[PDB]
RNA sequence: UUAAUUUAUUAAUGCAAACAACCUGCAUUAAAAAUUUCGGUUGGGGCG
RNA sequence: GCCUGUUUACCAAAAACAUCACCUCUAGCAUCACCAGUAUUAGAGGCACCGCCU
RNA sequence: GCUACCUAAGAACAGCUAAAAGAGCACACCCGUCUAUGUAGCAAAAUAGUGGGAAGAUUUAUAGGUAGAGGCGACAAACCUA
């Protein structure tokens, strides 16, 4: 019934505006599935304007099947991603729950099977870097190893700086310019460099500017002419 | 020091090397008729 | 190996039953866990994790008394010896369970929520949110499994239909019948962390062997790409 | 959770033959050859019978089956039940109201000093020093032993005031004797099956302490009850059991009157030794049992309060510490929780010696406590001679 | 062991099979291992 | 090297191994080990008590 | 049936100092630091003295268990009938 309904979201925290914008969201969907999944997302943890926001972005996910809406979101607990977690991956990437579990599983095992990423990293790289479960294997690992070996650059600074995020285009361009300038250096096997490396947010985080000016301290010309010179280097490669 | 590694117990004699046990398993069945072919006058211990 | 396992008993009782222990030994004699032998031999106290397991040709709600609390030595936490009706059973006592004490244990799930006292048993969905609970079942009757080491407490983070979320104490969120039965308060003996074993004996006491004395040093295989700056040379 | 795991749980029998599926065909076991082989189907012998009565090899039929089953469950007290409540459960089951100390009609039996024994506190220390250290062989006699030594040379002793009791004559310790009691209360029915140990049989009934005046008083006393535990628990709860009052005794023998029922703690492990408030449960409720089945033995099996209240002495030790009680049946009405009720005078925790050294203590080369009782009360051997001569 | 050759074996997934799971077949990825080898000259050692 | 202890039975008893303490990783769970246990738990491992400054 | 570890149920630990101790001295007991003897020896690892522990993570009798692409290991690659 809508007077069961409206009463349930008059209760998990839900407002009458945003009862009635839900309802409006509704792509014909029956207000039955309409509260088992905002029951399934306020079990997860999101806050009722949190749930609001991203069902407004997605309707699609009010026709998601509830028992796999139920297996997603079991599987998002024991990865633990909730609450806030989950909150900010899913306003980047609403696609977690159509994902594949396989997609899902294997993003995972890669980052902790061959990336070696603690659990918990692998939940704060997923909470920092949702566009990395978008990224396609293979990829992922290569940027995760260009960070380690040829940057050397362990795991603890790979989460904290969300180094994932940035791609690996911008990630070579600017990496490689540093180390042909003499910038940056790769530790050796003890673990040493003659000068000490930039760190990882002056390198990626910053603007191009910035990167060219304070740490590079080059020319945009020459950086726009390094830049077609390493694509065409790839291309190549490949 | 050594030489002595044997301590006589006919209770581990028994259960260890004795006729039940060797009829307990096919391999020792195998055993008892080994020797029973080679003509052993003790079978068993 | 001529290994039957001791728990082999089949009817509830009080009496502690003598245990046999393992050493680590599969049922085929070999190790499978290490670090296990030896120790102070124990006796093992059945405890009821059902608390609510009304007597037989009864029904409802009943209340208990608190005979006493002991010390388990098969647990962290310190059992209660309590006493209903006509039966006497082990349950796992709370923080602050005191001998002579009454508990509560009820199926009940009232309208409003009930007032939570600790040590009391009441479904899931007739506590207020985010009480500390303990003895949590996974589904309705199944038995208490999860918040049962001393001193620890899931919180009643959520209910929503006839859901309940917890939070473990490994802070990991479950999901749950709210009909399932669960404890308030945290369990018992809470001051179990700051034990000091204080020498190598106490823990040889508790069963526990020395670790192996061997030295352990998986490595990330580099990519082909990669594999030129693995070992740069100083 | 299930108790007893699989792997010990009896093993299930293996799954049968095909060949037993095809209705057509019989199959070919090796029941003709006598004996197993692993490629013939297994027989399914039909169940077996003896044939005749061999006592050693004997399998009881169903307790459902057997002749005194009764659907109503009774609830039996004996010599190993341990009440959860201790006093307070005897007391309902009873429907009895305590009193703290003897009763003034016994405790002055032993004020003058004509009934005080000669010699009597050596005499005291000598039994208590032979049942501690001098009872055996060995160097610390183990209570097993020194509680129904200490117990037999106290009435002893107390059995030597014969020359000024004549009266002590018309008494005498039975052992080994067993009486059953049965009574309703609140619709629950109640077994006593006392066996214990050491009845004093006397050939005259014991005074009555109360009379009808504080009988009557009882009916205002409310009976204590607790909640949740049930006045049942720890009580025997059988359904195969008769229903039959029995004295220990056939008709006519001489010393039929009960004067002390003498109950001993004497098991060596402490969690086999009953608790004090326990023990003075099993006195209570065994006085009791014995009482009522004197009274449905005089005034038959009807419920009605007695003309001549019923009473028995008991004492309950366990070779140190003592309690004496002195119970009145006064009322074989037990059903309702209204009206006269029976009542227990308890004197609790009379503990003779508050313990006995039997090596010498030495600390530096110094004999520090001697060999011997330390802390000896005369009190609780004066109240142990108190309830002895009662009667006489 | 980043020597060569394998995945027979376990663990996962994918596709078939069969009606979600189990089982089977075929693949892929890892863990674990298995078989085998470690040419020649240059007093040895390093780099050659 | 914290300590008591352990070790190459038959050439090494030690600074080696273990060790309380601390630290890291893994696991949300029943009927044969772990465990008739449940994150203050269990397993894998590092280092070596405690105590300090940064 | 040795030995490594473990399971069941047992047993031993004088005396002194301290006090409830993986405490001190020191018997039995376990071990084996150094020296000497011995080296086809009493001995295929012993003897004498000296020494470490000796109420504990101790020592130890009995029965049982783990078996070789394995066991067991307070890692010595130690032990699994010289
Ligand atoms: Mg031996
Ligand atoms: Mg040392
Ligand atoms: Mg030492
Ligand atoms: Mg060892
Ligand atoms: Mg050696
Ligand atoms: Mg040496
Ligand atoms: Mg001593
Ligand atoms: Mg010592
Ligand atoms: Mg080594
Ligand atoms: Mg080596």
């Amino acid at each position: 019934e809508l007077e069961r309904v409206m009463s349930s979201l008059l209760d998990m925290g839900f407002s009458n505006a945003h009862i009635n914008e839900l309802l409006s969201v509704r792509r014909g969907a029956s207000l039955q599935q309409l509260l088992d999944i905002i029951s399934e997302f306020i079990l997860l943890g999101l806050n009722p304007e949190p749930v609001c926001v991203v069902l407004k972005k997605s309707p699609q996910l009010l026709k998601l099947p509830i028992m796999q809406m139920r297996k997603r979101s079991s599987y998002l607990q024991k990865l633990g991603l909730g609450e806030g977690k989950l909150k900010r991956v899913l306003y980047c990437c609403p696609e977690i729950f159509t994902m594949r579990q396989q997609d899902i599983n294997d993003t995972v095992r890669l980052l902790k099977e061959k990336c070696l990423f603690t659990v918990q990293q692998v939940t704060k790289i997923l909470h920092s870097c949702p566009s990395v479960l978008r990224e396609d294997l293979g990829q992922l690992e290569y940027k995760f190893q260009y960070a380690y070996f040829r940057m050397g650059i362990k795991h603890p600074d790979i989460v904290k700086s969300e180094y994932l995020q940035y791609s690996l285009t911008k990630i070579k361009q600017r990496h490689i310019y540093l180390e042909r300038l003499g910038r940056y250096q790769t530790p050796d096997k003890k673990g040493q460099t003659q000068i000490p490396n930039p760190l990882l947010k002056d390198i990626l985080r910053v603007s191009e500017a910035e990167f060219l000016a304070r740490t590079a301290c080059t020319s945009v010309e020459e950086f726009q002419v390094f830049k077609k010179l390493l694509a065409r280097e790839e291309e190549e490669s490949e | 020091a050594r030489g002595n590694e044997y301590q006589p117990s006919n209770i581990k004699r028994k259960n260890k090397h004795g006729w039940v046990r060797r009829l307990s398993t096919p391999a020792g069945v195998q055993v008892i008729l080994r020797r029973m072919l080679k003509g052993r006058k003790s079978l068993s211990h | 190996a001529n290994f039957v396992s001791w728990k082999s008993r089949t009817k509830y009782t009080i009496t502690p039953v003598k245990m046999r222990k393992s050493g680590g030994r599969d049922h085929t004699g070999r190790i499978r866990v290490h670090g296990i032998g030896g120790g102070h031999k124990q006796r093992y106290r059945m405890i009821d994790f059902l608390r609510f397991r009304p007597e037989e040709t009864k029904s409802g709600p009943f209340e208990e008394k608190v005979i006493q609390v002991r010390y388990d030595p098969c647990r962290s936490a310190d059992i209660a010896l309590v006493a209903g009706g006509s039966r006497k059973r082990w349950i796992i006592a709370t923080e602050n369970m005191q001998a002579g004490d009454t508990i509560l244990n009820s199926n009940h799930i009232g309208r409003m929520a009930v007032a939570a006292r600790e040590g009391d048993a009441h479904p899931l969905g007739a506590l207020p949110v985010g009480t500390l609970i303990n003895n949590v079942e996974s589904e309705p009757g199944r038995g208490a499994q999860y918040i049962r080491a001393a001193g620890t407490c899931g919180v009643l983070l959520r209910k929503v239909n006839g859901t309940a979320i917890i939070q473990l104490p490994s802070k990991r969120q479950m999901q749950v019948l709210e009909t399932c039965v669960a404890t308030v308060g945290r369990v018992s003996n809470v001051d179990h962390n700051k034990r000091v074993i204080g020498k190598a004996g106490r823990n040889r006491w508790l069963g526990k062997r020395p670790n192996s004395g061997r030295w352990h040093r998986r490595k990330i295989r580099p990519l082909p790409p990669m594999k030129s700056y693995v070992k740069l040379p100083s | 959770y299930e108790w007893g795991v699989r792997s010990t749980r009896k093993s299930e029998p293996p799954p049968l033959d095909r060949v037993y599926e095809i209705p057509g065909l019989e199959p070919i076991t090796f029941a003709g050859k006598m004996h197993f082989v692993p490629w013939l189907a297994r027989p399914i012998f039909p169940p077996w019978d003896r044939g005749y009565k061999d006592p050693r090899f004997y399998r009881s039929p169903p307790l459902h089956e057997h002749p005194l089953y009764k659907d109503q469950a009774c609830y039996i007290f004996h010599h190993r039940c341990r009440l959860l409540e201790g006093v307070k459960q005897a007391l309902w089951l009873t429907k009895t109201k305590l009193i703290e100390g003897l009763p003034e009609k016994v405790l002055s039996l032993v004020d003058d000093p004509r009934n005080h024994i000669e010699n009597q506190d050596e005499c005291v220390l000598n039994v208590i020093s032979h049942a501690r250290l001098w009872q055996t062989t060995e160097e610390i006699p183990k209570r097993e032993t020194y509680c129904p030594v200490i117990v037999d040379n106290l009435i002893q002793l107390c059995k030597s005031q014969i020359l000024k009791h004549p009266s002590l004559a018309r008494r005498i310790c039975v052992q080994n004797s067993t009486f059953s009691a049965t009574w309703n209360r609140e619709s629950l029915l109640l077994q006593v099956r006392g066996s214990g140990g050491a009845r004093l049989s006397t050939k005259d009934p014991l005074p009555t302490i109360a009379s009808r005046e504080e009988i009557e008083a009882t009916k205002n006393h409310v009976l204590e009850t607790f909640y949740p535990i049930s006045p049942i628990i720890d009580l025997h709860e059988c359904n195969i059991y008769d229903v039959k009052n029995d004295t220990g005794f056939q008709e006519g023998y001489p010393y039929p009157y009960p004067h002390t029922l003498y109950l001993l703690d004497k098991a060596n492990l402490r969690p086999h030794r009953l608790q004090p408030d326990q023990l003075r449960a099993k006195m209570i409720l065994f006085a009791f049992g014995s009482a009522l089945a004197q009274a449905r033995l005089l005034y038959g099996n009807d419920a009605k309060v007695l003309e001549q209240p019923v009473v028995v002495q008991s004492v309950g030790t366990d070779g140190r510490v003592f309690h004496f009680l002195v119970f009145q049946l006064n009322t074989t009405d037990l059903d309702c929780n209204e009206g006269v009720k029976n009542l227990a005078w308890v004197d609790s925790d009379q503990l003779l010696y508050q313990h006995f050294w039997c090596l010498p203590v030495i600390k530096k080369r110094v004999v520090v406590e001697p060999v011997g009782p330390v802390g000896f009360k005369p009190e609780t051997f004066r109240k142990f001679l108190a309830l002895y001569l009662h009667g006489a």
